[PDB]
């Protein structure tokens, strides 16, 4: 049963109306986790470095072929925990824009 | 096979569901062809006459292979994951023969000239064996049967009485 | 009215290291199909268990074959073509000789820029037929793109 | 050998003439355990909870496929005593009926 602090887009600890801190259990704390986890540039941790993902040897970089980018996101998505796995991971490319969906089946 | 008369122009044939929760999984899969085989052994003893006795059977875990194309890499994913799932059994449902208590035993996926776009897959699943196919349970929370723990070997640690007064306090 | 005619059609064959200018076929046979592809199969079905149908890409080759008057000058360099060792050449990530034939048909200007290909075979010697007469040369290539057709 | 009161089709205690309980046995009993234990929702015994018949989430829901539901109408004819196995099973669905015939082979 994860459990994490209540965070806004801004990745801030977001406080209630009473200004306290809210616990998130479950699903929308797993949610909140894998949107955090994704974006972690590699090499962050240090007590873990070789986790995150590869913004900048496998994405915005020439790369030839974005399976390793699609590898570095389900392995940051697989990273969190009771995730169990990844039900559809859309790689797309527009323009500029580096689409990525996923369709996490977290165990909640 | 006849048995069921659906009358439904939807139905679906396959279905590996997830025994909890309930879900399906690999619903993308293009199966192409399933052998549920089955298997068990004799005990033929020869004695003395000309003669043999069978004596018992017992009744060998089933085996089932299926032949698949994977159209998608997340449904490739989603098959390794399977194959990595070590936690839960599967239940397949090929044509009204549903199979509980499977689980995926191997893969082989194939990458070859003849299709570029989608991979062949080959995936076998056995059955667990167990003791009572059809166990007991109870609703209510207070009538379990107890579980004995054996010796337990108590471990150890410093906080005096003092600290455990404290929080019986508190 | 539609004009399928045939007269006018030019071919350019165009090798990495035989013929880096290249060469051009007009000289095309008589009695055999001057220009004949292969069915192009570059898609295939299977069927499901529960009668259904899949349908997946598969590798395609385009098997050309042109058809040239024995003696001339064409017959000539595709014969220079066909005995050609592809171990006698330098590697690059590209195909040994790598031959294009840009392919004019006709003056209204459809141009096919099959590459990404080599001979495969050939008549090495001229074979002469029961009536007296050397028969048509047909030597066929084997390609690895058909895209760049224009009108 | 089973051995059952007799009941009548309302499923209580149906008395003889002379106010006695009868016990049938051998097929009419089988028979009446089959009827009876076709009837039963799942969940309904405390002490198995997962025996009976999926009549809400095997019948009566918009379903894909009713492999389920015979696989749980077999399932609940076979739990009876000397039963050992049916002969035959419809899952015939009319426009809004759910026909269910069974040939049970109970042996005795």
């Amino acid at each position: 049963s994860t459990s994490t602090i209540r965070t806004g887009t801004n990745n801030d600890i977001l406080l209630d109306d009473n200004g306290n801190m809210v616990i998130l259990r479950d699903v929308e704390a797993c949610a909140q986790d894998v949107r955090a986890a994704m974006l972690m540039r590699t090499g962050e941790n240090i007590f873990d470095v070789n986790s995150g993902v590869g913004y900048f040897e496998y994405i915005f970089s020439p790369q030839k072929s974005y399976d390793d980018a699609r590898k570095s996101i389900a392995d940051a998505i697989l990273s969190s925990p009771d995730v169990t796995g990844i039900e559809q991971l859309d790689i797309d490319i527009t323009g500029e824009v580096f689409g990525v969906d996923a369709k996490v089946i977290t165990i909640h | 096979m006849l048995g069921i008369f659906t009358s439904l122009l939807s139905s679906r044939s396959f279905s590996i569901v997830d025994q909890n929760t309930n879900q399906l999984v690999a619903a993308d899969l293009r199966i192409s062809r399933v052998n549920t085989r089955f298997s068990s052994v004799g005990q033929r003893h020869m004695l003395e006459d000309g003669k043999t006795k069978m004596d018992s059977r017992t009744i060998h875990p089933m085996e089932i292979i299926v032949e698949v194309f994977c159209p998608s890499i997340d449904v490739v994913d989603q098959i390794n994951q399977l194959l990595l799932d070590r936690d839960t059994l599967y239940k397949v449902i090929t044509r009204g023969m549903v199979f509980e208590r499977m689980m995926c035993t191997s893969e082989a996926l194939n990458q070859t000239p003849d299709m570029i776009s989608a991979t062949p897959a080959r995936l076998t699943f056995s059955q667990v064996l167990v003791q009572n196919p059809k166990p007991i349970m109870f609703r209510n929370a207070g009538d379990s049967s107890m579980i004995d723990r054996g010796l337990a070997l108590a471990e150890d640690v410093v906080g005096s009485a003092g600290d455990l007064f404290d929080y019986a306090v508190n | 009215m539609i004009n399928v005619s045939g007269f006018g059609t030019g071919i350019v064959i165009v090798s990495a290291s035989s013929f880096p200018m290249g060469f051009s076929l007009s000289k095309f046979a008589d009695d055999e199909s001057p220009i004949s592809s292969k069915e192009l199969e570059p898609f295939g079905y299977e069927m499901l268990y529960d009668g259904g149908l899949f349908a997946f890409d598969k590798a395609a080759p385009l098997e050309v074959s042109v058809s040239v008057i024995a003696g001339s000058e064409d017959d000539i360099n595709l014969r220079i073509l066909l005995n050609s060792k592809k171990g006698s050449f330098r590697f690059l990530p590209g195909i040994i000789p790598d031959m294009t034939t840009l392919v004019a048909t006709l003056p209204d200007g459809g141009r096919t820029v099959l590459s990404n290909g080599t001979i495969i075979k050939g008549p090495a010697i001229d074979t002469i037929q029961n009536t007296g007469r050397r028969k048509g040369n047909t030597y066929t290539f084997v390609f690895g793109s058909y895209l760049g057709a224009q009108t």
